[PDB]
């Protein structure tokens, strides 16, 4: 049992759309909206396989235009927020020295808007900080994955920060060597 | 419920700017311009849908633009002319936004691009009167029309009889001959015929006229020669029934 | 900040496989903000509105012969098709789990400590994960973290043991995948 | 990227059937549509085909599709005049684009009835001299050839059809300035058959 | 080989 998920969205006023391939959760490709171009999950996936961006391209389009149409039909009904659930883990289990990978999951969200930054010590961080687009849930809500490859030490202090309409105030979730 | 294209034909010079115009389908979604060079394939050139440019060429960009006036005119505009612009432009639409259907093309605008407007010719149209052997041996009778020294190709030759046209018993030639076959710009010739019964050609009171359809020179080009503007014009000869 | 309303129009294409693609389920699905209002399920063969507010998309979607006919021919055409462009990188992907065992705490024995065993970076998710006292099955005591998407085509288990050690203790993890023939164990000694 | 069509030109008699074929490419296939440009009319759409295996008729006109192998044939049916055309396929991939191939021109070959076949000269209605020699009423199997002399100019053959009185005919136009230029040696260059009249 | 996007069609005005 497989599941193969094409998951497209554009939002209002945030002019942001998303068009991307899921295989069993995970990503396969998307469409870099201002690029133009397939964004394959991984590098090697681009050999194995081909794929016409402007399908996508074209479904975008046909989403903004149907976005327009859906909320005149609506009488203008504006989304309700729900707030995101914020986990910090790492790659593998964490050894001084020994290089990682913290990973901020972000879940369980809509609408599909998230400022997230990286706080080493307090401050922010962007060496090799990597991002999954917005991917599907059976809920029809949100997960987005943020990455952060770091050298494990006893000196330093680690934060994710989470901006969210649904939020109160901006969630931050502490990680540090233990 | 088809696409419309204004002009029909359009001759212009090399360097100039040109705007062909189209009336797609009223509840369709998708707006096409594809162009034919003769000798060559059909090709694509731009897609419009929801008031913005889909799918672009590499032909397109570089000088070629598109419109939406209102909802209900599409349009293309080539700034500067080339002499490899020369072609049939057609402008196509479909109606489902998700492409999965036929594409409805409009009757095409045959541009002219050319380097220097002296060579522009208007025809010469001759009607030549049915054979009286012919009428003799199998009691039917053919007119010829003949337009002579054209320049540029892609005339429109019609018969009319008794002031309506007609399309039974006429033959035009699909291509016309070039008068001087070792020149670049070569004037054209172009016959038709037009079979009538004897009993109809016998009869003075009907009418015959043959009528060749022009296009040349613009209402806003450079005419500094001698002879008469080859401007868009209908050259016309005719002929009146004989008992004989 | 920014408390401008916002209007989500959201599309999910779904091709559910069963017993290979001997059983395909297809699903065209229509989603306004959080609410669905409109569905093509290759059950029905049909677009049926969900929510009253899909109700002009069901019957001008069905009207519009062309859209109906791709959507009843998207179990091959689209399902099936794109299985077989994945099949070789996607349901063939074999990566084997890196086995780790530690205990939570440096406590002394006697008293109690927690026993993990880290299984990280390995796919598909299908994993078994088994604790034994010395060769004995231990069953009770097992706290586990379940399943982990990583999101980089990796998961991860935390699977930890309850732990009261004396003098000679011999914990074992034993790990079965399917991208591993024999399932490789981990011993642990107090 | 490249659509090919076979045969570039195509010549049937009337009645007979006959079929070309398009090749297009196997890979990020979505539909093959076919198109038929009578002249001086606007290409017009025949088929969309999507579906691999199957056939789509349209009266007399058959299309097949083969996915895979990356080829369409398009079938005519008791060939008539009225299907003389430019037969176009286009391929179409993810987006709305089409790809054309070079297209089949078919000519459909009347059948010629109670053949007569004669030269005439026939003269103008303002004068002089310029007058025209037309062949005509010869049968489908007589082919009219180049001029071969740059002062005399010769039209290929065309066919009318007077629809009210349901007769079909061939012909052929000669002219030349020139004073030793008769209907008699205008149509020298190609085979006319030994019943030809020739008035006096 | 290539990964077939489902086209997505306007809906009723
Ligand atoms: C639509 O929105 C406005 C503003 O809240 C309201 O006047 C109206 O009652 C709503 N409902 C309908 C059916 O128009
Ligand atoms: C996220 O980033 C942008 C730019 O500063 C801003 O519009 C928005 O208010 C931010 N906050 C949230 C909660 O999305
Ligand atoms: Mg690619
Ligand atoms: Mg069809
Ligand atoms: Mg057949």
């Amino acid at each position: 049992e497989h599941v193969i998920i094409q998951a497209e969205f554009y939002l209002n006023p945030d002019q942001s759309g998303e068009f991307m391939f899921d295989f069993d959760g995970d990503e396969i490709f998307h469409v870099d909206m201002a690029k133009k171009e397939t964004v394959w999950r991984l590098e090697e996936f681009g050999r194995f396989a081909s794929f016409e961006a402007q399908g996508a391209l074209a479904n975008i389009a046909v989403d903004k235009a149907n976005l327009e149409i859906m909320t005149k039909r609506s009488n203008y009904t504006p989304i309700t927020n729900v707030p995101p659930e914020v986990t910090v883990l790492t790659n593998s289990p964490v050894e001084l020295r020994e290089p990682n990978v913290l990973i901020c999951f972000i879940d369980k969200f809509t609408p599909p808007v998230v400022n997230v930054t990286w706080l080493r010590n307090g401050k922010p961080v962007t060496t090799g900080v990597s991002e999954t687009v917005f991917l599907p849930r059976e809920d029809h809500l949100f997960r987005k994955f943020h990455y952060l490859p770091f050298l494990p030490s006893t000196e330093d202090v680690y934060d994710c920060r989470v901006e969210h309409w649904g939020l109160d105030e901006p969630l931050l979730k502490h990680w540090e060597f233990d | 419920p088809e696409v419309t294209q204004t002009p029909s034909h359009q001759v212009t010079q090399m360097g100039q700017e040109v705007i062909l115009r189209c009336v797609p389908i009223s509840n369709h979604l998708y707006f096409y311009w594809y162009r034919q060079i003769l000798g060559q394939k059909v090709e694509f050139l731009v897609s419009f849908y929801n008031n913005e440019i889909s799918e672009k060429s590499e032909i397109f960009d570089d000088q070629f633009s598109v419109e939406r006036p209102d909802g209900s005119n599409f349009t293309l505009k080539i700034r500067s002319t080339k002499l490899e612009d020369s072609a049939m432009y057609f402008c196509a639409s479909s109606r489902l936004a998700g492409g999965m259907d036929e594409q409805f093309f409009g009757p095409g605008t045959r541009l002219t691009v050319l380097e220097d407007l002296k060579n522009v010719f208007p025809p010469e149209v001759a009607v030549f009167e049915p054979s009286e052997a012919e009428i003799s041996h199998t009691q039917k009778a053919t007119l010829v029309c003949l337009a002579t020294g054209f320049y540029p190709d892609h005339v429109e030759l019609s018969w009319w009889v008794n002031g309506k046209e007609v399309h039974s018993g006429v033959c035009t030639d699909p291509q016309p001959l070039k008068e001087q076959p070792a020149l670049n710009d070569s004037r054209y010739a172009l016959s038709s015929r037009l079979r009538v019964s004897a009993t109809f050609w016998q009869n003075p009171r009907n009418h015959f006229r043959c009528q060749v359809q022009f296009y040349g020179l613009s209402e806003n080009d450079e005419w500094t020669q001698d002879r008469a503007k080859p401007v868009t014009q209908i050259v016309s000869a005719e002929a009146w029934g004989r008992a004989d | 900040g920014d408390t401008r309303p916002r209007f989500l129009e959201y599309s999910t294409s779904e091709c559910h496989f069963f017993n290979g693609t001997e059983r395909v389920r297809f699903l065209d699905r229509y989603f306004y903000n959080q609410e669905e209002y409109v569905r093509f399920d290759s059950d029905v063969g049909e677009f049926r509105a969900v929510t009253e507010l899909g109700r002009p998309d069901e019957e001008y979607w069905n009207s519009q012969k062309d859209f109906l006919e791709d959507r009843r021919a998207a179990v091959d055409t689209y399902c099936r098709h794109n299985y077989g462009v994945g099949e070789s990188f996607t349901v063939q992907r074999r990566v084997h789990p890196k086995v780790t065992v530690y205990p939570s705490k440096t406590q002394p024995l006697q008293h109690h400590n927690l026993l993990v065993c880290s299984v990280s970076g390995f796919y598909p998710g299908s994993i078994e994960v088994r604790w034994f006292r010395n060769g004995q099955e231990e069953k009770t005591g097992v706290v586990s973290t379940g399943l982990i998407h990583n999101g980089d085509w990796t998961f991860q288990t935390l699977v930890m043991l309850e732990t009261v050690p004396r003098s000679g203790e011999v914990y074992t993890c034993q790990v079965e995948h399917p991208s591993v023939t024999s399932p490789l164990t981990v011993e642990w000694r107090a | 990227l490249n659509v090919e069509q076979s045969p570039q030109s195509l010549h049937v008699q009337e009645g007979d059937s006959t079929n070309f074929t398009c090749s297009f490419p196997s890979s990020n296939f979505y539909a093959l549509h076919w198109y038929r440009w009578e002249t001086a009319k606007s290409p017009e759409a025949l088929f969309v085909m999507t579906l691999n295996g199957d056939e789509k008729k349209k009266g007399r006109i058959s299309a097949t599709l083969n996915t895979k192998e990356g080829y369409s044939y398009l079938y005519i049916k008791g060939s008539q005049p009225e299907d003389s055309a430019t037969y176009l396929c286009a391929f179409k991939a993810a987006g709305n684009k089409l790809t054309f191939g070079g297209g089949t021109r078919v000519l459909v070959k009347p059948n010629i009835q109670n053949p007569d076949p004669a030269v005439y000269q026939l003269r103008d209605s303002k004068s002089s001299d310029k007058s025209v020699c037309l062949f005509t009423d010869f049968d489908s199997q007589t082919n009219v050839s180049q001029s071969k002399d740059s002062d005399v100019y010769i039209t290929d053959k065309c066919v009318l059809d007077m629809r009210s009185m349901d007769f079909k005919s061939n012909s052929a136009v000669a002219w030349s300035n020139k004073s030793d230029f008769a209907c008699a040696n205008a149509f020298n260059n190609s085979i006319i058959p030994e019943d030809t009249f020739f008035p006096s | 080989r290539f990964y077939k996007t489902l086209r997505a069609e306007q809906a009723s005005q």
